[PDB]
RNA sequence: UGAACAGCCUCUAGUUGAUAGAAUAAUGUAGAUAAGGGAAGUCGGCAAAAUAGAUCCGUAACUUCGGGAUAAGGAUUGGCU
RNA sequence: UCUUAAGGUAGCCAAAUGCCUCGUCAUCUAAUUAGUGACGCGCAUGAAUGGAUUAACGAGAUUCCCACUGUCCCUAUCUAC
RNA sequence: CAGUCAAGCGUUCAUAGCGACAUUGCUUUUUGAUUCUUCGAUGUCGGCUCUUCCUAUCAUACCGAAGCAGAAUUCGGUAAGCGUUGGAUUGUUCACCCACUAAUAGGGAACGUGAGCUGGGUUUAGACCGUCGUGAGACAGGUUAGUUUUACCCUACUGAUGAAUGUUACCGCAAUAGUAAUUGAACUUAGUACGAGAGGAACAGUUCAUUCGGAUAAUUGGUUUUUGCGGCUGUCUGAUCAGGCAUUGCCGCGAAGCUACCAUCCGCUGGAUUAUGGCUGAACGCCUCUAAGUCAGAAUCCAUGCUAGAACGCGGUGAUUUC
């Protein structure tokens, strides 16, 4: 019989299955397209979530109900240390698709980046990259027929890149290893550019600016064996029912005699890979000088990290990146960002962004002072201070 | 609506009996039907700071019953949030009087009005006391 | 953005959270933490409680 | 403590007898909480919640004058001298 | 006048008794096959095969009102096993 | 429910919209006719929750016809991608009423769904009323209460390990399989087009908003076993401090975590097509969107994007056991 009160289905037909992700770093699937006519650049960037915090900007908007006023919104932040650059990889084309032609890697592998190959790194022998090093003795010739193979096939070239997490807060002691795509240029430029960067550090500055479209990349956070419920979104059963009312009444008719793929059932919720489109950069800030949480309007010397630094991640000391909106993940999760793949002109990008009040409060509860002297000057003498 | 109110927080659903604040002779309103929403298996519908909803009254004078009657909602009880950020609840629940248009039943009403119902239909701001 | 002061205990309202419960006559009062504001719900008679700034000015401790 | 052999703690006396440990997922059994609405869900106020003791004023229709009645509906409840 | 006994008197009702019926009118509601009070040529009410009001009462069934509450809007969280 | 003919309605006038007298068919969402399957047993009504499918399309998208001047309204074509409500009474499937919105379209899946639930009715035993019957008893007549058992095994689904292809680790490609966003209001257009006036637009730009989905908890609420602090009551440790029990003794606040359209951010553009409107051009020395080719074009299809990755699809790279 037909449904006696029609109404739409529950969850989204295009998530499916909802399980765990092949690695803790989400992997990219699609690149902004190839232009040969701009500089050579990076499309990607490394950078793990640190936290959000509150920040006020402009509202500057045409036909809005309030110009050039002053409005509220939530911003992450995410550490994103410098990169460093150690080998690209030459993508041929091929009918089946894209194929691994050959790769090419640095002189010298930081310890943080030879860790990601081991295992057991104190048991290890650390013999990783002994005998390739050795290419590079007499004239470095065991590369350069690879660096022409490079530049005559493989249309289609990324180079291959690790982050320094020796400058974080965490206590992993493990580069995490990605892969960026390099736009602009011929493929000559691009493996030029790749060659001379080689053991070399790229800023976040020269990959992203303000007032610009970032999308972002990463797993989120994980919640184990969960019921329809909350797996869903669907209706729980009465209070009355029998053997419990958290779950599907009906999972099916009896012709066909299977249950339906669609009907939604219990199972795992979270740590899958996800993708977050249009946000929005408010503004990039630099890890060697001080006034990160500084802007015109409020010039109190203050910095980015709130009181007692971020929860569960700590301080912050080198380039990182706020973005409005929450980021998929939690914090200490690393997400690797990925530039706008279509030119969004339209009026939601073009605008631009003054950051006014940055909030640097205790975010452990509910702190009300942004610096220590403020809170002197507010609390007065203690007992504590002599 | 001569503008475009912001997302709606409800708190006010069908069947809640809240109280009259103008010059009409209405006591108390009954909500009854809301327009504005959409369709949904079982949602009650509700309401916000400011909707044309419709009412009948409970208490009070006694023609001013036993018909279905336009009515506006000029304070809420839960709380409400402007995008300058900033967390505001009326102490009761309370409305004016109104026609389809939006035109006076009464004289004027009693107690504070919120200012997006002023940036809405403008004859209650216009008979209205304070505004906030 | 300017900075209010609450009006249970006397603090410093940073844009982001406040309650106001009003009153009739809009007195439009303005509280900091739930704390404050729940300790008004129940008539708490600011001029008792000890931890107060207001307190600080009229108990006459830390002058 | 308490009007009370109500409920709770202790004295004499008796017992420590129910296979145990580490994890804290869903769905469950049992106990509670949830801002605003206040029965709009459901055949149906089903379940839970709400007032609950003591003292003071007052307590309707009907009536067989015995009842309704703790009607409904208002105020107080600590400690020390 | 008739087979005979006279054709429902006092009362009551779409009542637990009414197929037509969701009968007609008034009230309750924004809206009522629900409830109450009436209208009675009542298929098929009715006086000890007993009718009504009944004062008080019922782990009997139904309707309405106030406070109330996750029954619901709209689900979330804690505990022991 | 859909076609054929045409005496006529439509002031004149057959297809703008209808069409009697008749005829040819369509599916089994009504009910019928047989009992072929089942009476050493398919759990039988309705409601709640949920998935999918059909078009005989209510609205949205794109178009055509009208006695279509605007608006509004009627009919038809491509169309299942999306939506199709909340409530008073009744067990209701039906039916009626209130209001909303774009509208609250029609149906199937053992009259979908009881080892998912509810038990009001039907449909045991108790009992009452009215009719029939001397009677026990009957009433597709009415009312009240009346136990709804079990999953561990097989398949399927949600997820999760996993030996084997020389081992191990990293970076990966991408066949397959799923897909997602829908809709409306307001300012300007514009009191403009149109219309005499009453009335009264549409396309761009902007503000947004209904439902749904994906994430996260800075802000606010909730949650209290942080038993963290403070306060309170009964009892016990000679008294104070500090304390035990009262199945978490009670109350207020309450950090962290979790979560809430009760909080926040986000939900992309390129091609090819259906309906339809067009070009050249004969058949048919003219005409013709069609016969060849060709243009524009839908919420249609496929790609851009996202999710999982053949555990017997594949590539590159490091070191590969002195004993």
């Amino acid at each position: 019989s037909h449904r006696k009160y029609e109404a739409p289905r529950h969850g989204h037909l295009g998530f499916l299955p909802r399980k765990r992700a092949a690695s803790i770093r989400a992997r990219v699937k699609a690149f902004p397209k190839d232009d040969r006519s701009k500089p050579v650049a990076l499309t990607s960037f490394l950078g793990y979530k640190a936290g959000m915090t509150t920040i006020v900007r402009d509202l500057d908007r045409p036909g809005s109900k309030f110009h050039k006023r002053e409005v509220v919104e939530a911003v992450t932040v995410v550490d994103t240390p410098p990169v460093v650059v150690v080998g690209v990889v030459g993508y041929v084309e091929t009918p089946r698709g894209l194929r691994s032609l050959t790769t090419v890697w640095a002189e010298h592998l930081s310890d943080e980046v030879k860790r990601r190959f081991y295992k057991n790194w104190y048991k290890s022998k650390k013999k990783a990259f002994t005998k390739y090093s050795a290419k590079y003795a007499q004239d470095g010739a065991g590369i350069e027929r690879e660096l022409a193979r490079i530049k005559k096939y493989a249309s289609v070239v990324r180079v291959l890149v690790h982050t320094q997490i020796r400058k974080t807060p965490l206590a992993q002691k493990k580069a995490h290893l990605a892969e960026i795509q390099l736009n602009g240029g011929s493929i000559s430029e691009k493996v030029d550019w790749a060659r001379e960067h080689f053991e070399k550090t790229v800023a976040v500055d020269s990959v992203f600016e303000q007032n610009e479209m970032i999308d972002a990349i990463a797993v989120t956070k994980g919640h184990g064996f969960e019921g329809v419920t909350h797996r869903w979104g669907t209706k729980k059963l009465p209070r009355k029912t029998h053997r419990g009312l958290r779950k599907v009444a009906c999972i099916g008719a009896w012709h066909p005699a299977h249950v339906m793929w669609s009907v939604a059932r219990a199972g795992q919720r979270g740590y899958h890979s996800r993708t977050s489109i249009n946000h929005k950069i408010y503004r990039v800030g630099k890890g060697d000088d001080e006034a990160n949480g500084a802007t015109s309007f409020d010039r109190t010397k203050k910095t980015i990290t709130p009181m007692g630094g971020f929860v569960h991640y700590g301080e912050i000391k080198n380039d990182f990146i706020m973005v409005k909106g929450c980021i998929p993940g939690n914090r200490k999760r690393i997400v690797t960002l990925r530039k706008s793949l279509y030119t969004n002109t339209s009026r939601k990008a073009l605008e631009e962004v003054s950051l006014k009040w940055i909030d640097t409060a205790s975010k452990f509860g509910k702190g009300r002072f942004q610096t220590p002297a403020e809170k002197h000057a507010f609390m007065g003498t203690l007992k504590k201070d002599l | 609506a001569q503008g475009t109110k912001f997302r709606i927080s409800l708190g006010l659903p069908v069947g809640a009996i809240m109280n009259c604040a103008d010059n009409s002779g209405a006591r108390n309103l009954y909500i009854i039907a809301v327009k504005g929403s959409g369709s949904r298996l079982n949602r009650l519908p509700a309401a916000s700071l400011g909707d044309m909803v419709m009412a009948t009254v409970k208490k009070g004078k006694p023609e001013l019953r036993k018909k279905v009657m336009p009515a506006i909602v000029v304070r809420q009880a839960k709380s409400w949030r402007r995008r300058d950020g900033v967390f505001l609840y009326f102490e009761d629940n309370a409305g004016v009087i109104a026609n389809p248009k939006g035109e006076m039943k009464g004289s004027a009403i009693t107690g504070p009005v919120g200012k997006e119902c002023a940036d809405l239909w403008p004859r209650v701001a216009s008979n209205s006391g304070v505004v906030v | 953005m300017k900075v209010e002061i609450d009006s249970f205990s006397g603090a410093k309202i940073y844009p982001g959270r406040g309650t106001l419960f009003v009153r009739g006559d809009s007195k439009i009062f303005r509280f900091q933490n739930s704390k404050s504001a729940s300790l008004f719900k129940q008539r708490k008679n600011p001029r008792r409680i000890a931890w107060t700034v207001l307190f600080r000015k009229h108990h006459k401790k830390g002058i």
